[PDB]
């Protein structure tokens, strides 16, 4: 029964398409994590920085 | 102070109508006996108040699943000036149903193209 | 400790037949009144059991022989993927014979070629458990919101419950507290599946002073339209559970804002409710 | 039937056989690039968190301050 | 027609898995993309929180 | 050359049945690799929610400091 | 216990700080002992009935007959009661040893298996009898 082999070898390439597109979508998720991560490095760094000033402006006016 | 509310938003573009569906919401603030209130939700349209749709009544939760949908058959160049109107109301068998909290959208901040799905904390109604 | 097996193996190739010749036996215990049993060798290929072969009974004796002969009308080829099971019943004429031993003989340790005759000493009969099929579920609890998600993930190797084919399975999770059911939930019923996949989540409202008095049990149970719905299996985590299961609770408790996934063996219900109605 | 039909019959399952193992392969990086990007998300939360105190902390101060 | 039937066996277990990972794909590639539009929706408040600390920071120092 | 030919048939019969004994364990590790997969996404979509109660917080923590400078200015 | 004879020796020694089951005085306690196992309980024993005390001083040693291959799969049941003529017997509390125990009772039981041929003595807190017949049912 070719009829069997040849439609489960169609789901395995229906799947197969699936697959590598959400491979390439995984990809851009890695990207926007990167980017993501980077950002907020700066933000926590400029958060501490915004802190000490906060701390001598509260040292100052109160 | 209430809680926050998750809901979903699209626009079907192949029928014209816009597909509103109430998630659920999370962290309310309980107003009857047992420690929990019994709440559901009132959506409709903000410009006009016709044909409001309201979910169906949980008993007894401070967390709501309600995964109901809702379909506002309305054009896609009247849709622009036309604001979501989605109110959380607390149901009492023997007395009015108190207002728990209400959340407006305007339908000009809104981007349709992509289904949108947000949590946003609940207000307290103006009187 | 019952006795030895003497028996005679060899193979026909001018008519492609297995001969298995029963000799004799030796040193078997006693289960009858005179200080004798009545034994009595069934032999059958092991492979597929048909058409057993079975010996003359013999009367009060503890060292029978037989000296007869049977004839397996199996291809050479077929024949090395063939083993020959041998086990000595007693008779009784008013019961269920009970059986003495047995005996298991594979064709690939077999040498033809030569005539083969030896005494092997024989054992006990074996008798594991029935179901023998699994449920995979994953548990997430954040003690701050009180939020507990179990998401129903698959089962496999379940028990068949329709007639001539596979099953018709669906997950029924309860969740239990001083012996009282409180919430019931279930999934999708995935029809004619051997191995069925959900992966379906669930939610419930669990308080962090409470997380060491409540029960969570997943039954994996069978769907016919007609009639009542019969269980297939079911487990169950949390208070007063052991083994894996409490390993499992114990991981997710450990783990918050994080779920693991974990297997968990299917027990029979009668149990498992008795465990239940502790406390 | 024939040696022909055995003969496709043997190829096509081979092809079957190397789909499904590039399908397998998929699943692999799937996996392995879903890891590495969750222990990219933990220092992000990491970050996020360490950013949070900072700027409570401030918030406090000129809060304080102000007054 | 042993040697035929048992692989027919196989192929129709490998049938069965195969849409099964079909399902977990379907879900899978979903999810990625719903999370991917948050990840867009975070990095959008981030970038609007660096620029709220920057010139806070600026605006706090200037009065130093 | 007929010998030949019948163990050549039995021969690829073998072999097509061990392909896809060999499909049947691949499909196998994919399943697993993919159900693992979903928990990891799973896990990291929690912490992805945290991440924006975070931000959310920062937002608001910073709105309010924006108030209190203004009313020190 | 020693496994070769297979001989489970049990000497019920004494009890201390009983709950009070009589009207403005002691009680009058004495120890039953169930050897179960699937739930039925095989043998019953029983000890001397000491009258008005607060802790009973028995001193009285009993035998079961448990073969080696079912040491795992025994269950040994100690209840204290209390005896009016008149009526129903009450219970005052009952503790097991075994199959399926847990604490210091199967502690007990295991140092009674790490040193045969030595009887080893031990102290156990009673239980409620829902309780302990409900862990009994188990399995
Ligand atoms: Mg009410
Ligand atoms: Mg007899
Ligand atoms: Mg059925
Ligand atoms: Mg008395």
């Amino acid at each position: 029964s070719n009829r069997r082999l040849q439609q489960t070898q169609a789901q395995v390439d229906e799947v197969v398409d699936i697959m590598r597109v959400n491979v390439d979508k995984v990809l851009e998720r890695d990207q926007k994590l990167s980017e993501l991560d980077d950002r907020a490095d700066a933000l926590q760094a400029g958060a501490s920085q915004f802190e000490t000033s906060a701390a001598k402006l509260k040292r100052k006016y109160w | 102070k209430l809680g926050k509310l998750q809901y979903s938003l699209d626009y079907d573009f192949q029928n014209n109508q816009l597909l509103v569906g109430i998630i659920q919401a999370a962290e309310l603030p309980a107003l009857d006996m047992g420690g929990t209130s019994d709440p559901y939700v009132k959506v409709f349209l903000l410009p006009d108040k016709k044909k409001k749709f309201e979910t169906k009544v949980h008993r007894k939760t401070l967390n709501p699943v309600f995964n109901e949908q809702f379909t506002f058959k309305v054009p896609y160049s009247e849709l622009g000036g036309k604001t979501l109107v989605m109110a959380v109301y607390d149901f009492d068998r023997f007395s009015k149903h108190d207002i728990i909290g209400e959340f407006k959208v305007p339908m000009n901040t809104v981007d349709f193209g992509h289904v949108t799905e947000e949590w946003r904390d609940l207000q307290s109604a103006e009187k | 400790k019952l006795g030895k097996l003497q028996y005679s193996l060899d193979y026909d190739f001018q008519n492609n037949q297995l001969l298995v010749g029963i000799i004799q036996a030796a040193e078997l215990p006693a289960l009858d009144m005179g200080g004798t049993s009545d034994p009595y060798v069934k032999v059958f290929l092991l492979p597929d059991k048909k058409k057993k072969f079975e010996t003359k009974v013999h009367r009060k004796t503890l060292n029978p022989v037989f000296n007869e002969q049977f004839t397996f009308k199996v291809p050479y080829s077929e024949l090395g993927g063939k083993t020959l099971v041998m086990a000595v019943y007693d008779f009784d004429r008013f019961s269920k014979h009970d059986i003495i031993g047995e005996f298991k003989v594979p064709m690939n340790t077999v040498d033809f070629g030569h005539v083969t005759e030896e005494w092997r000493d024989l054992q006990s009969a074996e008798k594991e458990q029935e179901k023998l099929g699994d449920i995979c579920f994953s548990l997430r609890y954040v003690p701050t919101a009180g939020k507990l998600t179990v998401v129903i993930l698959e089962a496999k190797n379940l028990k068949k419950m329709d007639v001539g084919g596979l099953s018709d399975p669906y997950v029924k999770i309860h969740l239990m507290q001083n012996g009282k059911r409180l919430k019931k939930k279930k999934t999708t019923i995935k029809k004619n599946t051997l191995n069925p996949y959900y992966n379906e989540s669930f939610s419930f409202e669990v308080p962090f002073e409470q997380i060491q008095k409540v029960q969570v049990v997943v039954t994996v149970l069978d769907y016919d339209k007609i009639g009542k719905n019969d269980a297939i299996g079911k487990v169950f985590v949390g208070y007063n559970s052991t083994g894996a299961e409490l390993r499992h609770w114990s991981d997710m408790l450990a783990n918050p804002r994080r779920p693991i996934a974990q297997w968990h063996t299917l027990q029979v219900e009668e149990e498992v409710d008795a465990m239940l109605a502790v406390k | 039937m024939a040696l022909s039909e055995i003969e496709t019959r043997h190829s096509e399952i081979i092809k079957l056989e190397n789909s499904i193992r590039e399908l397998h392969d998929m699943f692999m990086d799937m996996a392995m690039l879903v890891e590495s990007q969750g222990e990219m998300i933990d220092r992000i939360e990491y970050n996020v968190e360490h950013a949070v105190d900072y700027v409570e902390r401030a918030v406090s101060d000129t809060k304080k301050a102000v007054k | 027609m042993a040697r035929e039937n048992e692989m027919d066996e196989n192929l129709e277990q490998v049938s069965g898995i195969i849409g099964n990972l079909r399902h977990m794909a379907l879900d899978m590639g979903n999810e990625i993309d719903t999370q991917n539009r948050q990840i867009d929706r975070i990095m959008e408040k981030a970038d609007s929180n660096k620029t709220r600390i920057d010139e806070a920071n600026q605006r706090a120092t200037k009065m130093l | 050359e007929l010998e030949e030919m019948q163990r050549r048939a039995d021969q690829l019969a073998d072999e097509s049945l061990e392909s896809t004994r060999r499909m049947l364990q691949l499909v196998e590790e994919s399943k697993d690799a993919g159900i693992r997969t979903l928990v990891m996404l799973d896990e990291q979509g929690e912490q992805l929610d945290r991440v924006e109660e975070g931000m959310n917080h920062i937002n608001q923590d910073m709105k309010e400091a924006e108030k209190n400078l203004k009313d020190l200015g």
